[PDB]
């Protein structure tokens, strides 16, 4: 009979990509953030791979499917850095790629120190619950459906079902390792605050994209997200679903 | 709206 979904979201999940990054040229941050933007281009596209083949997705509208991923690239991609972080290192560096770590010459540089403080706190909160891969796993699914527009989406019936499968699988993996109840309620927390640690990297997207000064690059993918996403976060016309 | 990511999921 037919693989359960869990093994499903395991042959599925991306491999992690390699930067490519030369730390044999000097450590500038204009170099490092549009390293760093050019290997998020490429784990965003990754990630649209990855969406299509999520069971129940592709049945949601075109829009629908546009928008979830446009307003959750950012927290998709803090979460498995937080999670390869936490693998990798046990929450002690950003392990962005095999070739790119940030190490203390490089987390000492301009705009650098308080970016990476944010991104290690995903890590570390993974640190502190102990997530399994499952747990991880269904947790990012839920993340590409946790932010939507005030306006609701299209498809609003099909996508209230989606939630429902993997709201599901969680709770089967918290089944299948403190108690049942407690668990979910730390993971749900885990997921809400995910919103906050992340609009604040947002936030820093944004400037770093909009200054002309700073010259930092941005793939033509990215570029074109943020272009479009700017305008509606500044109008405020964007909801986080939280649990509690 | 975004056409590189709204082409990738028209497509493959
Ligand atoms: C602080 C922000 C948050 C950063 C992102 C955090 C999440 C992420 C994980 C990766 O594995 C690769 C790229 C991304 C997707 C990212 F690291 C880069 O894009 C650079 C980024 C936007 C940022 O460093 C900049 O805005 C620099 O311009």
């Amino acid at each position: 009979e037919f693989p359960t979904l869990i093994s499903l979201l395991e042959v599925i999940e991306p491999e992690v990509l390699a930067s490519g990054y030369d730390s044999t040229l000097p450590d500038t941050s204009t170099r490092l953030m549009s390293t760093l933007n050019r290997l998020g281009g490429r784990q965003v596209v990754s990630a649209v791979k990855w969406a299509k083949a999520l069971p129940g997705f592709r049945n949601l509208h075109l829009d629908d499917q546009m928008t979830l991923l446009q307003y959750s690239w950012m927290s998709l991609m803090a979460f498995s850095l937080g999670w390869r972080s936490y693998k990798q290192s046990n929450g002690n560096m950003l392990c962005f790629a095999p070739d790119l770590v940030i190490n203390e010459e490089r987390m000492q540089l301009p705009y650098m120190y308080d970016q990476c403080q944010q991104m290690l706190k995903i890590s570390s909160e993974f640190v502190r619950l102990q997530v399994s891969y499952d747990e991880y796993l269904c947790m990012k699914v839920l993340l590409l459906l946790s932010t939507v527009p005030k306006d609701g989406l299209k498809s609003q019936a099909v996508f209230d079902e989606i939630r429902m499968t993997y709201i599901k699988e969680l709770g089967k993996a918290i089944v299948k390792r403190s108690q049942n109840w407690q668990r979910f309620y730390q993971l749900t927390k885990l997921l809400d605050s995910m919103h906050e640690m992340v609009g604040g990297l947002l936030q820093f997207c944004f400037y770093t994209f909009v200054n002309k000064s700073l010259s930092v690059e941005f793939p033509e993918m990215l570029a074109e997200i943020i272009s479009n996403q700017l305008p509606k976060f500044k109008a405020g016309s964007v909801k986080p679903l939280l649990f509690h | 709206r975004p056409a590189i990511l709204y082409a990738l999921l028209s497509s493959s």
